[PDB]
RNA sequence: GGGGCCUGACUGCGAGGCCUGCAAGCCGAGCAGGGGCGAAAGCCGGGCCUAGUGAACCGGUGGUCCCGUGUGGAAGGGCCA
RNA sequence: GACCCGGUGAAAUUGAACUGGCCGUGAAGAUGCGGCCUACCCGUGGCAGGACGAAAAGACCCCGUGGAGCUUUACUGCAGC
RNA sequence: GGGAUGACCCCAGGCGGUAGGGGAGCGUUCCCGAUGCCGAUGAAGGCCGACCCGCGAGGGCGGCUGGAGGUAAGGGAAGUG
RNA sequence: GGUGGAGCCUGGGAGUGAGGGCGCGAGCGAUAACGUCCGCGUCCGAGCGCGGGAACAACCGAGACCGCCAGCUAAGGCCCC
RNA sequence: AGCUGGGGCUAGGAGUGAAAAGCUAACCGAGCCCGGAGAUAGCUGGUUCUCCCCGAAAUGACUUUAGGGUCAGCCUCAGGC
RNA sequence: GCUGUUGGGAAGCAGCGCCAGAGAGGGUGAAAGCCCCGUAGGCGAAAGGUGGGGGGAUAGGUGAGGGUACCCGAGUACCCCGUGGUUCGUGGAGCCAUGGGGGAAUCUGGGCGGACCACCGCCUAAGGCUAAGUACUCCGGGUGACCGAUAGCGCACCAGUACCGUGAGGGAAAGGUGAAAAGAACCCCGGGAGGGGAGUGAAAUAGAGCCUGAAACCGUGGGCUUACAAGCAGUCACGGCCCCGCAAGGGGUUGUGGCGUGCCUAUUGAAGCAUGAGCCGGCGACUCACGGUCGUGGGCGAGCUUAAGCCGUUGAGGCGGAGGCGUAGGGAAACCGAGUCCGAACAGGGCGCAAGCGGGCCGCACGCGGCCCGCAAAGUCCGCGGCCGUGGACCCGAAACCGGG
RNA sequence: CGGGGGGAACCUGGGGAACUGAAACAUCUCAGUACCCAGAGGAGAGGAAAGAGAAAUCGACUCCCUGAGUAGCGGCGAGCG
RNA sequence: AGAUGGUAAGGGCCCACGGUGGAUGCCUCGGCACCCGAGCCGAUGAAGGACGUGGCUACCUGCGAUAAGCCAGGGG
């Protein structure tokens, strides 16, 4: 029958206009204890490739 | 629709059985045995068509040799005359002159060994 | 036009791909010739290796919702006066939905770019900068819904 | 399903095999009656025809004929138009034709 | 190696790159905020350098303008640390 | 009993065979490739060295995030107390 | 490159191939074509064929058997070799 | 310079992630192994297609579209088989 | 503590057992039949007509991973440069 | 609708007509609207069900202010504990059900609006009953790009049989003479069975598990060929012999001489002394459904498009815009918007947008308007095809687990 | 007066698995599925709001299309919805 | 001193004709799917059967000691 979106993915990565997959930078939910502002800061969003391609394929019905 | 086998098979089968006539034992009564035997027949030919072409070059050379030797020289020297002299002719096949026209052949030899004198 | 000749165009290619015979896609069946492809592989959209999928990336979308459900809310779908200059006279949602945008998509904003025609535009909210373009002849209907 | 309905009633026109009537002298629902009406029209029987008129009385005849393919207005499709060599249509079944096309 | 002041073991960013299957790791001038030391030029976003480490998920403390299931406020979350 | 004759008349096996020896070779143990040696065609009664002979998808070994039986201070539950 | 687009001829290169990608064909069954056309002067099937067309898969054609069904072009479906 | 079944960008579909011999430079081994592990290259794999090497995947020669009772050669040979 | 006929009771994690994991209708460390069921099988095997073009891999990273996979590498088809 | 014609047999072919609201189809010695049964179309029940589709009959229901403040379903509401249902798995866990303990009230009541409280609203629990629209197919009928006797139900046939098992249970094989029995009087060999003539038939190699009759396999006769030999059984080259041809030439056979390591599978590598196969015939493995994603053929494009179902047919279609994708993106969100997020920042940076034209042609306003086109800015809808997802998803194959017997 | 017993599927209520999936596996899945039991009928169940949920709203229930793979639920895994 | 012919117990290859056997084609009293129709039986003894019934009767159907049939209405 029909297809189910993957909530796991839907909950952590956003898909943009150009069809690009964008998600937070992984490495700071707790690592830290002292990491030079630079590291702990430098955390906006980012991409992937051949990998985001794999994502979009799970967020179909949610386009 | 139900595309039952029916006619189709039985036809391709007796088609190989035909190519396989005259073979020993089952090589001609069994599609399988046939099928195989034929494959061998397939390449044995192919290869021998190319062998045949080399087969007759031998026949000729041996004769060509035997002829211009009982005359005076060998096959090594003989083909060098008809080559230095420039008579890019005979063609080991047409060297049946040694069989038919010895008077014409002997002529070639004489104007061949002479190409060395 | 004769009965027996309306024929499929030049690309209906019913040519499927049977994979059984001597020449063509065949025997081990056009593809595969190893194993673990005999009745199923794992994915790979998101699976295998046996390792961290690629699920090492964390959830930002902070607000996956409590259990009661998503919260009812007025939904605003903005429109471009750019696509608005297709008709003249009275411009109000309803004549807007059955026309182009919205389609019961709740409320209607209004912003866009490009030249704006000097008329009346009945909207629920106007974008600052894209409203100064209506300061060059036009209307300004606001609020509503009750 | 329309551009394809109009286009079929198009290659029937250019061929000339198209033709719309209005009257049916020998009607009364009898084959013998109809069979005549054709001759005195151009319908000898050398061209399988498609009859499309909103008058059952007429169908009554055309029906039981080999080279003739009865029908009705609402049921105006493409498969029949094409399977038949010559097309005949009444002005009432034709009247709706366009209401359907545009 | 010694001395005097100090807290830049900064906040907000980051051009352009090293490296690389992924994600990671590393370098970074320069602009702004507000400072240290110096007359100044300037240098300082820890340590002469390469090890001293651990995705996500689940939770805890702070903060905070975000959401608060009819409304106000809650309970509970989200965001930043 | 086996052997000969009349009567009835199976079986596992079975790629197809026109199925010799020796040195050598070859996926390292050849009737089947190479060189040489032998060798008329077909049976019948015997012997068991070879056809890696038959039989049984090795009972050993390993592998499979295979299965079952058994244990206990493995984990986690439950009957019972 | 010809270019009376003429997929019909010229100039020069290429054409071993497993897993596999890609491209065109052959046959089978059923459907439209069909109130049509083959048929007892002989269907489908079968048995031969050294003959004819295709590189091939195949396809024609002839004799014999057989005695009642068969089905072009052009397409369409699928229990299709 | 180089127009090559070269490249570069986007996208559909793959198979493969058991390799093997040989030569060369190393480690391991005993400078033993048709051993084992890396490195550059080659060949077999997929060229068990053809010539030479007696026979013989990978050594020498050489990339097999078809046909030829035509010729020049490569390796290797020219006393007989 | 004998042997035996007839009549009866006890059964599937259950029975019975002078104990062998023995017997429970000719293979019992958990009977048989039907069903859930077309269990699951990262394993073995099999996988059908023709022709034409191109043509791999057996490495890297990670993997309760090591004869399985995911991304890259190497191949092919369509478009672009 | 008869006749002539071919033939065993016309319905075939032929001459001239005819019915048709009926040219569906089946049968008849072959192939027929018009010969037989039917068909379109139109009638039919004394009896038995069916039966508000249509009228009655009753059952039963019929009224608004203003004062009281009497009744509004109890081990119940409600709270706590233990669970179940729901999308809800302890969660902020309400709501609905209830095994246990406690335990009211009668509208100034009480339940609910996802803890809880306050406002604002919604509905009246603890008694029942209730057509139609929905689900299924043993049987009956009707159609089929459903099968055709290894197919199709297990069974076309005396099959849930034969047969197997103590039992539950398992579970077969097996259709066809011809138009018609006209199924072969009688005679000959024989005990019979079988056969040879005669006889029937158009046909008897249609003679009775009899149409067709394939291949494996078994025989008789004939042609070529072999007892000094050596081999994956062939292939190439000559030559003898037999044979159809007017002949160039072509068959069948095999005597010499040349060259040759089965097929499949698995493999770094197989003729391999690795796997599989006695041989033949038939059954036998990459499918469909719904999503998705690329390619591709068309439709239409500021758009595209229907779903269930409704009026139509009964191989004919329409209607139906609920709804879905697209037209704008950024942000966790409030939210802002060609911007937006991070930020104090008319620093920066991350996702974002900025999108056209060769020009057919034309009102003859010396304006390229602007239709249209490749199909787009840009997309959708249907078709076809590759691969992906959920399904037993390429086919066979476990040891095993569970449930009822 | 009634009941008992039967009936292919369908139906409601009372009970209720495991294999599988998670590439192990306990929660989770499979699943309130298969199966047992009771009852009822041509249907059954349900059914006139102590309902929905934000609209000065709606107004028995059953059933189909949508909403919707939405809101959420979730070793926030698989997957459910 | 010499040489190529010939014998076939049997075998092989080809051709002919039979046999065994039952594929293929063609048949269809059967099955399969879907859609309408229609949908309960029983103490008035159901479903499903045992035995028995024909002048002679193995079996299937059929009925039931009234036994392949009995009364009555309709229908042909």
């Amino acid at each position: 029958p029909k297809m189910k979106t993957h909530k796991g993915a839907k909950k952590r990565v956003k898909i943009t206009a150009s069809g690009k997959v964008v998600a937070m930078k992984t490495g700071k939910r707790h690592l830290n204890w002292q990491k030079s502002g630079k590291e702990i800061r430098q955390k906006g969003r980012k991409f992937v490739l051949a990998k985001p391609e794999a994502e979009r394929i799970k967020l179909l019905l949610p386009y | 629709p139900r595309a039952k086998t029916g006619v189709v098979r039985r036809r391709k089968h007796k088609k190989i059985l035909k190519l396989a006539k005259g073979y020993w034992g089952l090589r001609s009564k069994s599609f399988r045995k046939a099928r195989e035997t034929l494959f061998a027949a397939g390449n044995y030919a192919y290869a021998h068509r190319k062998r045949r072409k080399r087969d007759f070059r031998r026949l000729w050379i041996v004769r060509i040799n035997a002829a211009c030797r009982q005359h005076g020289l060998n096959y090594s020297t003989f083909i060098h005359g008809l080559k230095k002299a420039g008579i890019e002719v005979d063609r080991k096949n047409l060297a049946d002159l040694a069989v038919r026209e010895p008077q014409v052949f002997a002529e070639l030899v004489e104007r061949a060994k002479a190409a060395q004198g | 036009d004769l009965r027996p000749n309306p024929g499929a165009n030049k690309r209906r290619k019913r040519v499927g791909r049977g994979p059984g015979s001597g020449h063509g896609k065949t025997a081990t069946r056009g593809h595969k010739g190893q194993k673990s492809r005999s009745g199923g592989l794992k994915d790979p959209r998101r699976f295998e290796g046996g390792r961290s999928t690629t699920l090492m990336r964390l959830p930002k979308r902070g607000m996956q919702g409590q259990v009661p459900g998503e919260i009812k809310r007025p939904r605003y779908q903005g429109v471009n006066l750019k696509d608005l200059a297709r008709f003249e006279g009275e411009v109000t949602p309803e004549l807007l939905v059955r026309a182009g945008l919205l389609k019961k998509g709740y409320r209607l904003k209004i912003l866009g770019e490009g030249e704006a025609k000097p008329l009346k535009v009945v909207a629920h909210a106007f974008s600052k900068s894209a409203l100064e373009k209506l300061k060059a002849a036009g209307g300004e209907p606001v609020l509503l819904e009750a | 399903r329309k551009k394809g309905l109009a286009m079929a009633v198009a290659d029937r026109a250019r061929e000339g095999k198209l033709l719309l009537v209005e009257a049916f002298a020998g009607v009364n629902g009898k084959t013998k009656e109809f069979l005549a009406w054709a001759k005195e029209a151009g319908l000898d029987g050398s061209e399988s025809v498609l009859l499309v008129t909103g008058n059952e009385l007429v169908r009554r005849a055309a029906r039981n004929l080999p080279w003739v393919v009865t029908l009705a207005p609402e049921g105006l499709n493409v498969y029949d138009i094409v399977r038949t060599e010559r097309l005949v249509m009444d002005l009432d079944a034709w009247e709706v034709f366009q209401n359907r096309i545009g």
